[PDB]
RNA sequence: CGCGGGGUGGAGCAGCCUGGUAGCUCGUCGGGCUCAUAACCCGAAGGUCGUCGGUUCAAAUCCGGCCCCCGCAACCA
RNA sequence: CUUUAAUGUUUGAUGUUCUAACGUUGACCCGUAAUCCGGGUUGCGGACAGUGUCUGGUGGGUAGUUUGACUGGGGCGGUCUCCUCCUAAAGAGUAACGGAGGAGCACGAAGGUUGGCUAAUCCUGGUCGGACAUCAGGAGGUUAGUGCAAUGGCAUAAGCCAGCUUGACUGCGAGCGUGACGGCGCGAGCAGGUGCGAAAGCAGGUCAUAGUGAUCCGGUGGUUCUGAAUGGAAGGGCCAUC
RNA sequence: AAUUCCUUGUCGGGUAAGUUCCGACCUGCACGAAUGGCGUAAUGAUGGCCAGGCUGUCUCCACCCGAGACUCAGUGAAAUUGAACUCGCUGUGAAGAUGCAGUGUACCCGCGGCAAGACGGAAAGACCCCGUGAACCUUUACUAUAGCUUGACACUGAACAU
RNA sequence: GUUUAUUAAAAACACAGCACUGUGCAAACACGAAAGUGGACGUAUACGGUGUGACGCCUGCCCGGUGCCGGAAGGUUAAUU
RNA sequence: GUAACGGGGCUAAACCAUGCACCGAAGCUGCGGCAGCGACGCUUAUGCGUUGUUGGGUAGGGGAGCGUUCUGUAAGCCUG
RNA sequence: AGGACCGAACCGACUAAUGUUGAAAAAUUAGCGGAUGACUUGUGGCUGGGGGUGAAAGGCCAAUCAAACCGGGAGAUAGCU
RNA sequence: UUUUGUAUAAUGGGUCAGCGACUUAUAUUCUGUAGCAAGGUUAACCGAAUAGGGGAGCCGAAGGGAAACCGAGUCUUAACU
RNA sequence: CCAUAGGUUAAUGAGGCGAACCGGGGGAACUGAAACAUCUAAGUACCCCGAGGAAAAGAAAUCAACCGAGAUUCCCCCAG
């Protein structure tokens, strides 16, 4: 049968054009008055996910 | 996604935004697609039929991605501005 | 962890406001700032208000 | 026993060393006091850590009067 | 955090209970009295009546924020 | 409005009484050859009891589970995260139940800037006043200070005063450093808007390095981004935040 | 002391000599009054101690009688087994050697015996640890839950009061 | 007397006796989704449970804790409304 | 059980100093053979006259093969 | 008269040596306890697996018991060999 | 075999013969190879039919953004050197 | 008292067995979650009742989206 896709793998990446994956950054959820202005700005956009873990990802999210 | 018993790169990080129902009856048209209908009239219906765009879609989109040579008449559908550039320079015409 | 966190709020009208840390044993009045408002693009008061 | 800890290992020291070209921005020395001070072309940190304010060659020095290591930054 | 109830001489409790109003149990001292500690009386020191503002002639008594003590259920990643 | 009385009648509770549900493991009759069961007559009880649904309590009676790791075997004890030093072999890093110490904050000034200033200790003299307050002067030269551990810094002071203030700004960020990654850190400059200074300038928290917690699930505020026929809304998203 | 760790407590009795036993003392680590206290005749394949009788229990074994063992005839297993042309010693060695080194000794093959070694055979150690095993048991571990119990509504009605 | 059939026969269990405690009979309690059955064709001089364990002398103080029994003025408290 | 040179034995066959010999390994060389990997140049049957070098190997990775039973090729071919 | 005594059958099973690939998956010989009782035994019947039964040892429930046996879930799962 | 390491006195095997362990299905990804190529391919099904039809679909030729939306750009921001 | 319950006849049908498939009533656990309780396994195994050659379902108080489709079942998509 088909492969499941591994769901909340899909709610927290979307792959990219030259099929990467972008994910939001940790740390930016609550507790937030003692982080620094600066810190939770850069934590803001999106960015992508290491060389490292990218197979993990690709395992996760067949259909991607 | 198991990485031994750290909490591994998914349920580390933070879910983000939702899926539109809007987007999946939104439709992507290249140029190169416009010679491929019949009388050189472009509406949803005349799309559907070239096998272009799918059955389940109600909006679609001109893209400046190929070339059209033969005029065409655009309508009722959202062109983009080179795309429609490109149209005029074939001799088109887009009306809504 | 005595220090309790409180949030300024703008007097600008916009509901915009700025978070931080507060002894209230020792400091029993209220905390005004001219902090700037990021939404009006001004430096407006910010009065202190309750973290809710 | 009441001993067993230490803390992480903070990974300072000179990361950029004489001669070595850098591009501005690049980090020159991680240090905990101003070890080395700041010369020309050379910016202090917050955490007193020397980078590169211009694009150059490191150029490490002995200067002033209480013969302090100054890093500066010469131009190619 | 939500709701309710309290902060009253040194302590707890009445006076709030729809303003016109500091009493109770002790505690302390002094006097009388006893062999007397006591029992008992007389006399007195001791209270922004949680804090502040408002309605009003008049509030501890009504209300608003704020602070603290307690109770309440509630979920708590 | 505070406070009750009068005349007229709609849910509470608390009895009294009754009978017609219901109960009867009371008596007699019948099905019937039958201590079952049913029907009848009758007495007692009686809207209680008892059952169903919902509900609070109790509930090892029963069940499913649970009950960490490190560890010179295991248990017991101790430890688990973060910072400083040493071990660490002059880049970085580097272990042990190796040797020593700290943190789970604080501060609307102890932050910013402008202007000014320079410490410990000792000796001598000096009312109360003494080893030790406060005042002089010399020696002294940072042996002091750093809001707190340790290390590295610090007179251009980062140490100590005073004036005016919110840059403990919002959007960004070349380029670096450090991590397996999650992440964590440094950052000139650019746009907006601000403060101090005559001005050059400096200011995106604090001398630096501890002072902290991913995700999910929720809470509050903002935002027409989304909105299951459409208009709305709910819910969701995005930014802020708990 | 079925309880006393220290402890073979101390004193006495018993014995030539008594960590046991009996009697006391009390200094009860840590008895104690129906998870009974203290007595107690009788009973006990009950625990401990002492004496008489008796004895091969022993000093210290001897002989004899039978059943095996031994030889012949007939039948005829088993555990075990990598292969073996299967010595000693000293050393070495995955750290205790028939097998390695050095060395010594040893003609080939039975039978009766013995059991020191073959880390001999018999059971994938029962001890110990480990496994995000198992099971049962436990409780004021957590979560449930049968049962017991509370109320509301239902089956369930009528008057009359307070 | 009984017991670990097959390593434990005992000081263990049982025992008559004692005590507490529940139980008023459609009994308590037990087995039963229930009907019903046991208790018992018994009825408090009876039955169940618990402990103790012939007999003799006896059985002391503590109700703070955990239970259990009684109490309901207040506080708190579900479904319901 | 000698048992603390491996043994015999040794006054050197021990030790120190200098030298020249020789033995000594699967090391290096010699001759023959196979294979991999690179060059350069052929003029090809996509490999060849040559020329360097490499070839211990567990876990493991890569490449190329043998053989077995069965299906086609096969009513073919071998086989009393 | 007697859960009286001694002692055969009968019921047991304290010591012992033997046996331990046994004559026997618990026996033997020598001794041993009870032996009119809470005895013993035959035949038949009832109690069923978180269940029975238990003078209680976690005993016993077909040489199996801190949860029988047989089939099924089932090729459970096994970071281990 | 397992091991840092086994002649090990660590595991396993008395011997022989036969059997005895990386499979299959469906998805997905990369490599080779063949087809066609800005296109590629059909599935069920029709069709006695491995033909041919069937293009429903899927994948590809455009991305950015949470999303509306925009689009060789886009998101970010009041705006980006 | 009538009646009713009951009783005696008579007729017709039923009973049980049977592989799988089907509808309904009950309904696990191991296991996975690297523990485990929500969850998973799974409405699976199993137990029970009823039927047929098939069963069940079935002729919209259904979808859809302002265009329309037109009962049920079954297959491929939609789509992991
Ligand atoms: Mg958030
Ligand atoms: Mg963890
Ligand atoms: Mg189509
Ligand atoms: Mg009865
Ligand atoms: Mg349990
Ligand atoms: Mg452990
Ligand atoms: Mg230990
Ligand atoms: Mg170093
Ligand atoms: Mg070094
Ligand atoms: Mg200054
Ligand atoms: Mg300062
Ligand atoms: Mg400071
Ligand atoms: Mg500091
Ligand atoms: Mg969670
Ligand atoms: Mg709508
Ligand atoms: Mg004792
Ligand atoms: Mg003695
Ligand atoms: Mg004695
Ligand atoms: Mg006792
Ligand atoms: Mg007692
Ligand atoms: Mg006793
Ligand atoms: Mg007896
Ligand atoms: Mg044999
Ligand atoms: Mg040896
Ligand atoms: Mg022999
Ligand atoms: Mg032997
Ligand atoms: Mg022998
Ligand atoms: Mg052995
Ligand atoms: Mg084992
Ligand atoms: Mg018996
Ligand atoms: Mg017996
Ligand atoms: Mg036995
Ligand atoms: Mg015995
Ligand atoms: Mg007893
Ligand atoms: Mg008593
Ligand atoms: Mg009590
Ligand atoms: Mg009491
Ligand atoms: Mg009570
Ligand atoms: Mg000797
Ligand atoms: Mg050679
Ligand atoms: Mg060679
Ligand atoms: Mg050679
Ligand atoms: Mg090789
Ligand atoms: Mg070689
Ligand atoms: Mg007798
Ligand atoms: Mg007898
Ligand atoms: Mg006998
Ligand atoms: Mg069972
Ligand atoms: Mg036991
Ligand atoms: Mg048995
Ligand atoms: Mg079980
Ligand atoms: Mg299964
Ligand atoms: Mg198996
Ligand atoms: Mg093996
Ligand atoms: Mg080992
Ligand atoms: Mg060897
Ligand atoms: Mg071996
Ligand atoms: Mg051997
Ligand atoms: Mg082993
Ligand atoms: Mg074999
Ligand atoms: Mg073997
Ligand atoms: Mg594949
Ligand atoms: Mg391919
Ligand atoms: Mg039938
Ligand atoms: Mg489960
Ligand atoms: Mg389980
Ligand atoms: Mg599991
Ligand atoms: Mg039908
Ligand atoms: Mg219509």
């Amino acid at each position: 049968p088909k492969i499941k896709t591994v769901r909340g793998a899909a709610k927290r990446f979307k792959k990219t054009g030259k099929g990467g994956f972008k994910h939001k950054h940790a740390n930016l959820r609550h507790i937030l008055t003692k982080k620094a202005t600066k810190r939770k700005r850069h934590l803001r956009p999106k960015a992508m996910v290491s060389k490292g873990d990218l197979g993990l990802v690709i395992a996760c999210l067949p259909y991607a | 996604g198991f990485e031994g018993g750290q909490m591994p790169l998914y349920r580390r990080l933070p879910k983000f935004g939702f899926t539109s129902r809007k987007a999946a009856i939104t439709a992507e048209i290249r140029l190169s697609d416009l010679a491929k209908v019949e009388g050189g009239v472009v509406d949803l219906n005349t799309l559907k039929a070239a096998n272009i765009i799918g059955i389940q879609i109600e909006f679609a989109k001109v893209i400046l991605a190929g070339e059209v040579t033969t005029p065409v008449t655009v309508r009722g559908l959202r062109v983009t501005k080179g795309a429609r550039a490109a149209i005029e320079a074939a001799g088109g015409k887009i009306e809504e | 962890g005595i220090r309790e966190k409180i949030k300024l709020v703008s007097s600008a009208g916009t509901g915009h406001f700025y978070t931080t840390t507060k002894n209230k044993r020792t400091k029993p009045e209220k905390l005004e700032l001219k902090k700037f408002d990021p939404v009006v693009r001004q430096h407006v008061i910010y009065k202190e208000a309750k973290i809710k | 026993t009441r001993n067993g800890r230490d803390s992480e290992a903070k990974r300072l020291g000179v990361k950029r060393f004489g001669g070595e070209s850098v591009l501005a921005g690049s980090i020159i020395v991680r240090q905990r006091g101003t070890k080395f001070h700041a010369g020309a072309n050379v910016g202090c940190g917050r955490d007193h850590t020397l980078f590169a304010k211009a694009d150059g060659k490191v150029k490490f020095e002995v200067k002033g009067p209480k013969n302090r290591k100054f890093i500066s930054i010469e131009a190619e």
